[PDB]
């Protein structure tokens, strides 16, 4: 018939005489039982334990801005018309308000940005990565140092065209270097 | 092409998580590499708009704003920056969007206030408006665009969310180091490193989460700047020997 | 408890640190347990209710120990004092050099955050034989003399000065020199005509020793 | 073989299924990938070449004493001269 | 995607005006009398990275290029087997290797990256 919310409902938000918790809790009640079939009075009670939450885990009056960003992640959340279905569980009890009050923002999302945000973090650190110099393998020289044959080659015209190609051998088990011309 | 090499510390050398956090905390990032479109919009009347996108941020905010900001709604400019900031370069950085899109923003001026919404949605959308006082003056308050084209500009070009200046870009790197085992051999063991495009050894030094003793660059300049005479001689010879020895020939140690 | 917060205080406290650490290496007398103080108890004790770092009660006299007095007759107490200013002004200067000068110390540090007035500076070398030195907090976070390319300084006295002039036979403008402005010559507050011994590793005998002047 | 390697790869980039190599460009992983396949076949060609040759040969006997030349030449003179570059 | 408006009566380019008494705004010519009523409030757009796709770039008489190589795939519309194949004409450092086949008889351009 009409949409439910404090003034709708007939039920006072006025409890504990403070003016920042009284329409933040008239709010967070108004947007929750705007398109919600639960009965009031249970809403009610789970709006005064998240507040009551809220307050107990930061004092509004030292740490007013993180009171404010809290308020307005848990906010953004519930507002969110991608996920419906947390309105549900709020309504229906199942995140607990503890749950909400430690839990970051990234949880809250649902399935599918979760699964693009795990996929944007591997295809991150995979591209925070170097070139990788592979050079190719051969197993004809000896090295020096560890005597491990995996030694690398890489062979040029460099030196004068009076003389023949130079090559040099670099050791990919220690580090070895050398020349031969 | 100057260069410096960062070497971890001794805890944080084997695991690749919090290397990526340092990496992150060291390179230069700037507003202009962060926005897939960072467009300048008009914007005559913030409070209601006609692309459906927007229009979902605008009724959070606008129970979110507090008494002060309610009476600043008249402050926000007639031009916007509408950001539509791309969710992979955000993310790269380990950047959060409230906190670092507003406080450092808010607090180096107090010029620029924004609506913006939280990471879930699906169009990271910000809305920069420039605040000013109403007293400005009328041929001012005629040109709106003049002022915030310039303003605009001086904020892509001039805001610092987070980083070190002058490092270009910083890499991550797998190198075998040769440490005595506890049986008292010499065993191979990887490491972590990192390895960047641009020299300011003043800033890197501090930066906690590395090994501030072992840390180099092949500008020895700076390292005689920082360091001593002694250190810039040894950095010098290992620069001319890396040369000289680079190309396979042998030379002995005292000409050098 | 805003993230700026710890992070300030955890790079006043390396400051300090790191400070303790040069006033022990300048032949002073600190013990080793209070160099390795953890930030627990520097919080504990040098924080407020708020957890403001309060920089004023962490000004302290020290004095050399018997080798230093031995080898230096001439060496005397020293003092350190924090700035809790961002800028220092001229009237705090004026105070510092006050202080100092009817603590009769010899030698003074004074730590400022970000910047000091010309005219405060001004003041410096007007109180001999008392010398005043000034370090930025942003260059005492690291050590530098902890880095593996610094080799082993030492100071040298008068007679050894004499001996090692006459064992090469030398005048003074023939030895290698070391600037004023040089970063370790500041760690060391080494003044003009003092000659620092350098002990160094070497592919081709192992250990050798160099020396240099202060020019 | 490794013509057709390098066939492989070809066809494989130009369907946009291959993955750019570690910081660093798609173009550049082709001509890396292309550059290894051949000069991997030079080498590959020489050593047989050089394997074959008898103990009376007289470039073997020069090559073998130390005096002129080496397995680069011989691979160039009988086995395959390889990928000219700028 | 901001569109350049000239004005009926000179051909130069209008301004935009604000309207406060009635808060709508207008596009004005400089030199002349002629105002009109701005359809929309996107007046300037400023995107900073182009998400592009590649573009084969001028189709037209392509086929009578005869340095141009060919192929033998199938058509997916006129079902021949004739056409010219290149790659991106666009010069960008970072572009792909993705092929564009326009095909000799309809015309038809595809790339042989069938991504669904």
């Amino acid at each position: 018939t009409k949409p439910r919310n404090s003034k709708n409902d007939g039920v006072d938000t006025a409890i504990y005489h403070h003016k920042l918790r009284d329409q933040v809790l008239k709010a967070l009640y108004d947007v929750l039982a705007k398109e919600s079939e639960h009965p009031p009075q249970s809403i009610l009670h789970t709006a005064k334990a998240i507040e009551s939450e809220m307050n107990k885990v930061n004092n509004c009056d030292t740490n007013e801005a993180a009171y404010k960003a809290r308020y307005r992640i848990i906010y953004s959340n519930v507002i969110s018309k991608n996920n419906p279905d947390l309105k549900h569980k709020i309504a229906n009890g199942d995140i607990t308000p503890e749950f909400l009050a430690t839990c970051d923002a990234k949880d809250l999302a649902p399935a599918p940005l979760k699964q693009k945000i795990e996929e944007i973090a591997k295809q991150n650190l995979y591209n925070a990565q170097g070139a990788t110099i592979e050079r190719s393998v051969t197993d004809r020289f000896t090295c020096g140092k560890c005597k491990e044959k995996k030694v690398s080659y890489y062979q040029l015209q460099t030196r004068s065209a009076d003389e023949p190609l130079t090559t040099f051998c670099t050791c990919e088990a220690c580090g070895n270097r050398w020349k031969f011309s | 092409t100057p260069s410096l090499t960062v070497y971890l510390e001794p805890g944080h050398a084997a695991d690749q998580e919090q290397a990526k956090l340092i990496r992150s905390a060291i390179e230069h990032t700037t507003l202009k590499s962060v926005t897939i479109a960072s467009e300048i919009y008009y914007d005559p009347d913030p409070r209601s708009t006609v692309i459906p996108e927007d229009e979902e941020i605008i009724q959070l905010h606008f129970s979110l704003l507090d008494e002060e900001a309610e009476q600043s709604f008249d402050q926000q400019s007639p031009w916007l920056l509408r950001l539509e900031l791309d969710r992979a370069a955000m993310n790269d950085k380990d950047l959060t969007m409230g906190q670092v899109g507003e406080r450092i923003k808010q607090t180096f001026k107090n010029d620029l206030f924004v609506i913006w919404s939280e990471d879930n949605d699906e169009k990271l959308i910000i809305r920069c408006r420039v605040v000013r006082p109403k007293s400005l003056d009328a041929e001012t308050e005629a040109e709106e665009d003049h002022m915030l084209k310039k303003i605009e500009n001086t904020m892509l070009e001039n805001i610092t969310l987070r980083g070190v200046e002058n490092i270009e870009r910083v890499v991550m790197m797998k190198y075998d180091r040769k440490v005595p085992s506890p049986t008292g051999e010499y065993v191979k063991e990887p490491e972590w490193v990192l390895e960047t495009d641009g020299v300011n050894l003043s800033e890197v030094m501090t930066v906690p989460g590395i090994d501030p003793t072992r840390i180099y660059t092949n500008s020895f300049i700076d390292i005689m700047e920082v360091l001593g005479i002694e250190a810039g001689r040894a950095a010098l010879y290992k620069e001319v020997y890396n040369v000289i020895a680079s190309d396979g020939s042998y030379v002995n140690y005292r000409h050098m | 408890m805003d993230q700026e917060n710890e992070r300030n205080i955890s790079r006043l406290w390396r400051a300090f640190r790191t400070v303790k650490e040069m006033v022990k290496d300048r032949g002073y007398f600190i013990t080793q347990e209070e160099v390795e103080l953890p930030l627990e108890d520097f919080k504990a004790k040098y924080c407020d209710s708020m957890g403001r770092p309060q920089r004023k009660m962490m000004s302290f006299q020290a004095n050399p120990t018997e080798e230093s007095i031995s080898k230096f007759p001439d060496m005397g107490s020293l003092w350190v004092e924090f700035c809790d200013e961002p800028s220092v002004g001229v009237k705090t200067m004026k105070t510092f050099v006050i202080h100092i000068q009817e603590k009769n110390f010899q030698t003074g540090i004074f730590v400022y955050q970000n910047n000091i007035t010309p005219s405060a500076m001004k003041l410096v070398p007007s109180i001999p034989p008392a010398t005043i030195e000034t370090f930025n907090e942003a260059a005492l976070v690291v050590n530098i003399t902890h880095h593996e390319l610094v080799p082993k300084h030492i100071r040298l006295s008068s007679d050894e000065k004499r001996e090692l002039l006459k064992r090469y036979r030398l005048k003074e403008s023939q030895l290698p020199r070391i600037q004023r402005a040089d970063p370790v010559a500041l760690y060391l507050g080494l003044k003009r005509g003092e000659v620092v011994k350098i002990i160094r590793k070497s592919e081709t005998s192992g250990r050798y020793a160099s020396y240099r002047i202060c020019m | 073989e490794a013509k057709k390697k390098v066939l492989d790869v070809t066809k494989e980039a130009q369907a946009n299924l291959l993955t750019a190599k570690h910081g660093m460009t798609l173009r550049e992983s082709f001509e890396d990938n292309v550059v290894r396949f051949l000069n991997e076949a030079r080498d590959k060609a020489g050593r047989l070449a050089e394997v074959n040759l008898k103990d009376l040969n007289n470039v073997k006997q020069m090559v073998m004493a130390g005096s002129k030349g080496s397995f680069i030449n011989i691979a160039q003179m009988s086995a395959c001269v390889g990928q000219q570059s700028v | 995607m901001t569109t350049f408006r000239f004005c009926r009566d000179c051909n130069n380019m209008l301004y935009p005006r604000e309207d406060k008494e009635n808060n709508r705004l207008l596009f004005e010519c400089r030199t002349c009398s002629y105002v009109e009523e701005a359809g929309s409030p996107l007046v300037y757009r400023h995107e900073l990275i182009t998400n592009i796709g590649e573009t084969a770039g001028v189709v037209q008489d392509i086929g009578s290029d005869p340095t141009l190589p060919r192929s033998d795939r199938e058509c997916p519309k006129c079902h021949s087997r004739e056409n010219v194949f290149f790659q991106s004409q666009q010069r960008r450092k970072d572009t792909s290797m993705v092929l564009f086949f326009v095909c000799l008889s309809c015309s038809h351009i595809f790339t042989s990256d069938q991504k669904n």
